[PDB]
């Protein structure tokens, strides 16, 4: 018997199959196109996530040799914010999906600020005025289609996030539900009142009609034919969970397409005064918990950038090897605001920049610099995290794909002057959904059944260069401040 | 609302008004490339509204990405350049709208780009709309009409090749 | 019968052999190491220029089949500013050569400004306070060697620039002479008084003892055994000359390691009020003339950078091909202040930066951006040139190695909104020395003998994109302003 | 009103939409994974062609803005030989698709020869004993699955080629048909008798049960829901057709993943005595015609090889540019038998080799050599073609993706000493299906309606180097002979 998780990510779609004993049994990854139709814009193709996510399932099931008969449930994990609209009848999109990075609805945010909602939005969404979240991507869509708003009041138009879209495409049109995690992200939902905001909805000109049903992050949403789908949670949160976040002051950092740093704040909605997000996570039964989050748009992406456009490396894996051929970035800094600055900057205007170049700088300085950006950003977010929550981390639990980089790991450690604990199973975001699934299905009963698959594989501790950290960071600080406000309006 | 559907009145080289308004001396364009005919020669036009159109049956060459200008090659080996306003490229495509495509043949009159004469009216630096012949080298004589013109109707220039 | 020119450049050393009819007969190039011992620093190895320059001679002579018997004279052309000191007895350097780019003596300049010499230095050198010129590189040397100053008062220590060094190493120690062109560059010499400045010399703590003999840019300096050496002029100037600069308001732009834009101002020392240099060139007989100069440190270098460190291209030639695969830099800008900013910025603090990056930007955006920097800089310099001299160019005569780039050429043209005339023989800097040599030797008698080898090979004229130029340049302007002041003090 | 063609190729899947006037209106390409599970083996994933082919349709339809309402019919084109088996009930494969290149069933062929069927197989299939065709790939499958043969006699097991598979997956399981073109390829079908061979079937242990229905290359096979599917023909043949092959002695060469050279032999099954294939094509109404075919496994693939594994180029387009930076391969030869040698060698044992290397040879020699292999092979095939058919071509009509390579085109021309006519629309293989579709649907009535969209865009004629051709080819000949028989048995 086994659960099966679905991780549909920015970069790609995956499918993990675990046993009761919670062992990774078989996996399937399949990467998918990234479209930039214009600069600061990012978009993915609904049918492609779809095709890719689906396809990934089969292939896992197949790979292991397993059928409808032996799978307890389906756990679902997705990329956040990324808005989608689709004609109910058809199962067809009225547009492309707007991704969380895409800076398009930037002017809109500018109105929102012009009006006076910063305060409001903060307080009820826990979010912050920025193209990062669902809201504006919705309005921007409705706004750039003739028969939209009206077509949607009549309600032939569906909204949703990846989990919602992923679900409905499986419950053959039956189910229209998002989870609690997902919803907080949207900028339309109220975290205290725990329901859609009438104001947002209005102000934004959104129609309650498209909004799905909002439900617990562990519940049986329904059944599907590969069978029930018991789990749903925004990716970052499903990883908080798989790390066994779950308790106050508990925290992790996920290194993937982006970087997400979260801390469980039990049942208290801590109000960030330091460029951070107040949002929802889970407590041990999949119940609603609050939390502090630091979002950083670019991490692993950069590597992909060097890898795929710049063409300096064949594999991201190689970055360790070259970055280590150098000892120093030789003065260079890489601010990867390829799609604005997130926490705690939140400047959809800044753009990527490179600095401190001189004739002797080469490819390897550059790569490494990219790797460095990672820890810098991380560190930015962290200091915020601390100030906000008054707590001082002693270790950083981490996970993500980039976390296999001894170099980065370590460097991360030095630059923080803190130990870094790297978990033995990197594929945690998955694990999270599973539990939420399993649990919800009596597949497990107790989290405790599992304070055991969470072996630490490695500890990174501060080397002697940790003394140098302040200088190096000031570097960073100056660089950043120069990439800001690049675009115009 | 639009007669676009209805039938219109239908009447050496003659170049036709590709947009409408009052004709102007290249010489008065608030940009040198124009004013000194560095880019070539022709006239300009203060515009009256709504749209830019083929001024020769030829083939649309390039169309500016921010769709504020375009060129085209006449079946008669003439080169036309139409640049809407000046420094328009800073509006980044706002007011503009692409009716045709970077490759087709056209007759006179076919819609090429549509526009928003008023958004453009206070946003843009100037609204002058130069119409110049770029390949001034392969042309013997070039003449400049005057006064008022109307799209795909009144001609602005006549030229001997 | 024939003259032979020597072009010893930043990047490499060359040897051209021309006939009376002034035809390029045989050439020899040999590139040489570039050392960056530290960031903003550049240095070359005296023995290597030396070895490389020498070696280049033979090989040309050999290549064509020619001897001591058929060569009328030796014309000499060198890279400017680059300071050298060497024990007289030995023929050995007390250091490495400091190159014109090397920002080392930057603090020194800072004293100079602190003291009040900006005004003075301007007015008598026509130069401007900046590590760019000889002066400070000399003092910095004397300052970082025990037995120096004193060893040099006793005068066992020789100073010189490449021409001076190149000469002495040929006139077996006999001759110690620099030309008029060379000397202006040093920051120690007085352009009106046409002789070494007592003040500079003092202030800088330099000893008249090391200074060579300063002589006409056409004169027989002496004889050497491959025979006489009749010509000498700083590279930029020898190209002004080969273009037949020679008359008031006449101008060229040289595209090589750097970019140098000069205009002959006959006999009048125009005072730049726009970030430009007042310096010396030649009038038709090799006589002293004045001139306005715009120096831009990085041009062809950048290409080499992409080519050699970044590793994006195998040949600089290839840049055309890739840059053209793209239509736009896609928002990107490259400010190549790898070794500070020159005219008219003159900020030894700025460093290379890249901007406007987003996920969709790739290698080709980047290359092209580098190519673009070229014309931008050019254009910066030009506008200055115009304001200063009140004249409006109608064409730009050009030359240099990079000038074989149709793309860049053209783009240069569009971006200026001016025609660009590209001469049929690109190797003009050479030609210049020759004439100065030949002439001085009765090899030619009259410049007029030659208002004929100066065929124009091509004209670039402003395409329709020339309308777009202002926007594009504003891009540039913002980018620049952000790379400034990067380093600290 | 319009037809829509489907081209499902070795490399990728496509979707073309044409108008009545036969103009390419909108296209969709989507590349798909290539698996080599072992050396001389190639395999594709049924669900991926599937997913990719499907997905491509929508996107074309969508792109143009068009619905079920305006499309006259569906024309279908596929890659040949590539065998597939699938559980009838399910719509699931019992394996991966074996591709035409895959040398797996090589021993099997060895039995076939051992037995005495060379003669037979030749005479009735017109094919030749080689892993290239369907037959053996089928048996190899049935042979490496427990419940297969039997499961298939009971007939829960389906066989098919891409057209057959592509169809059935659209006619929701309804239709099981292959066309005449497709079938000849299989090694199971009899070209005279125009029906399945009882012998082959036996000998190979294949069960009539899986074989589909075999029908005209223009007929309405059925209806599908995007509507009827009126066309089917093996790719090479659909291009013969779009070139308006159609008459005796008429010929084309297609340059794609492989190279296929075919000549219409009207109604006469010419017996190849020169390493060629006797197979079926169409006559003007989509009726059965015979033809001579020369298959060459590797062409465009090689480029992909340099492009994707070797990593020498970013785009195949670039090959022109680099190959032209060189004048000669500098002695080098590339025999691209990556997956054996086809016509007229047919040696599933040879493997890729490179020759004539010396220290001065670099990347560009190599690329170009790869490009050259193309014309060599072409030429090999051609000479065969001529001998066999007693006719001497005067021009070569061509088409394919690689045909955009001026260099290769030309070089092809020189090396043949024959003109080369390059058609103005390269996407002919598509066009072919369409007609077969349209025609069959009264969409067109007469081929004649179209001896007009077939404009020649360019003519390549023999340059002066054509004199050198014999030497150069002998090069080739020696190289080839050395790559042969590499693997063992
Ligand atoms: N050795 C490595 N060093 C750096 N980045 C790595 C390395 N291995 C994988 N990656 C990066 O890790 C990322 C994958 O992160 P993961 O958590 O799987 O994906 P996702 O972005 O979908 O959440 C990519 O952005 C990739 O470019
Ligand atoms: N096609 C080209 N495009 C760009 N730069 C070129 C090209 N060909 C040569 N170069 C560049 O031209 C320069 C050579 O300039 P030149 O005037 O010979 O040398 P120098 O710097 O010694 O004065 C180099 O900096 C090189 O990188
Ligand atoms: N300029 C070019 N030179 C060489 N090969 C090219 C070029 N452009 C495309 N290709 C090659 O053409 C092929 C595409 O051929 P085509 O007829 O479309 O595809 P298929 O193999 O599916 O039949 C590829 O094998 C590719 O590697
Ligand atoms: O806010 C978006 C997050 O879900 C990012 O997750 P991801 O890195 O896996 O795409
Ligand atoms: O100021 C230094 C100049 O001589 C530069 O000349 P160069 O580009 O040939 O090295
Ligand atoms: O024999 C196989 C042929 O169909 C090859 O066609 P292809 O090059 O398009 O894959
Ligand atoms: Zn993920
Ligand atoms: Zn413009
Ligand atoms: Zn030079
Ligand atoms: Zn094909």
């Amino acid at each position: 018997k086994y659960i099966v998780a679905l991780d549909q990510g920015t970069t790609s779609s995956r499918a993990v199959v675990m046993d009761h004993d919670a062992n990774i049994i078989s996996v399937s990854q399949r990467e998918f196109e990234q479209i930039y139709p214009k600069p600061g814009w990012v978009e993915h193709d609904p049918m492609e996530i779809w095709a890719t996510q689906s396809s990934t399932l089969v292939e896992v099931l197949a790979k292991a040799d397993i059928s409808s008969d032996q799978i307890a449930a389906i756990g679902i994990t997705n990329q956040r914010e990324t808005t989608i609209v689709w004609e109910k009848e058809t199962g067809k999109p009225i547009y492309n999906a707007i991704v969380w990075q895409c800076r398009r609805t930037a002017e809109i945010c500018e109105h929102l600020k012009r009006d006076g909602l910063e305060d409001y939005i903060r307080s009820n969404t826990g979010l912050v005025i920025d193209p990062y979240f669902s809201g504006t991507k919705v309005k921007w869509i409705l706004d750039h289609v003739e028969g939209s708003r009206e077509r949607a009041r009549r309600g032939e138009l569906l909204f949703g996030t990846v989990d919602t879209w992923l679900i409905w495409k499986m419950t053959q049109g039956r189910v229209h539900v998002t989870d609690y995690t997902n919803a907080s992200r949207t900028m339309l939902f109220n975290i205290h009142t725990l329901d859609w905001d009438d104001k947002m909805l209005e102000v934004l000109d959104i129609p309650r009609e498209m909004l799905p049903e909002v439900r617990r992050s562990s519940e049986v949403y329904g059944q599907t034919n590969i069978i029930p789908i018991s789990g749903i949670a925004g990716d970052q949160q499903a990883a908080l969970f798989g790390q066994l976040c779950v308790k106050e002051g508990m925290a992790k950092n996920t290194y993937g397409t982006g970087c997400f740093m979260l801390m469980n704040t039990g049942e208290k909605a801590v109000k960030s005064e330091n460029g951070l997000l107040t949002t929802i996570a889970c407590g041990p039964t999949g119940e609603v918990n609050y939390a502090l989050e630091g979002a950083v748009f670019m991490a692993g992406a950069s590597i992909q950038w060097l890898r795929d456009e710049m063409k300096l490396i064949n594999d991201a894996y190689d970055s360790e090897y070259f970055a280590t051929k150098v000892q120093n970035t030789n003065g260079v800094y890489v601010v990867p605001a390829f799609t604005g600055l997130g926490a705690p900057y939140w400047d959809p205007y800044a753009r990527g920049a490179i600095f401190g170049l001189t004739r002797g700088v080469n490819a390897n300085h550059i790569i490494r610099a990219t790797l460095e950006s990672i820890a810098y950003q991380t560190r930015d977010v962290l200091e915020a995290m601390q100030a906000d929550s008054g707590i001082r981390l002693h270790a950083l639990r981490v996970d993500g794909g980039a976390v296999a980089n001894n170099f980065l790991m370590q460097f991360q450690s030095d630059i923080l002057g803190t130990r870094v604990e790297r978990p033995e199973v990197r594929e945690v975001t998955a694990l999270g959904a599973a539990y939420l699934a399993g649990l919800a299905v009596g597949f497990w009963q107790n989290l405790d059944e599992l304070q055991e698959k969470a072996v630490i594989e490695r500890e990174f501790r501060p080397g002697i260069e940790t003394t140098e950290r302040n200088y190096r960071y000031a570097g960073w600080k100056k660089a950043v401040k120069r990439a800001m406000a690049w675009e115009e309006h | 609302g639009l007669f676009d559907k209805l039938k219109s009145l239908v009447s050496t080289i003659e170049i036709i008004a590709p947009l409408s308004g009052e004709i102007v001396n290249i010489e008065d364009v608030p940009d040198v490339v124009f004013a000194e005919k560095i880019v070539g020669d022709g006239i300009a036009i203060k515009p009256t509204g709504n749209k830019m159109v083929a001024p020769v049956d030829g083939t649309i060459g390039k169309i500016f990405e921010t769709n504020h200008a375009f060129s085209i090659e006449s079946d008669s080996g003439v080169e036309l350049f139409v640049h809407f306003g000046i420094d328009t490229v800073e509006l980044k495509g706002e007011g503009f709208k692409r009716i045709a495509e970077e490759g087709q043949r056209v007759k006179v009159g076919d819609t090429v780009i549509e526009f928003d004469l008023p958004l453009l009216e206070e946003k843009a630096k100037s609204t002058l709309t130069p119409v110049v012949i770029s390949n001034m080298d392969e042309i013997k004589e070039l003449i400049k009409l005057s006064g008022s013109v109307t799209v795909g109707e009144t001609p602005v220039i006549r030229i001997k090749k």
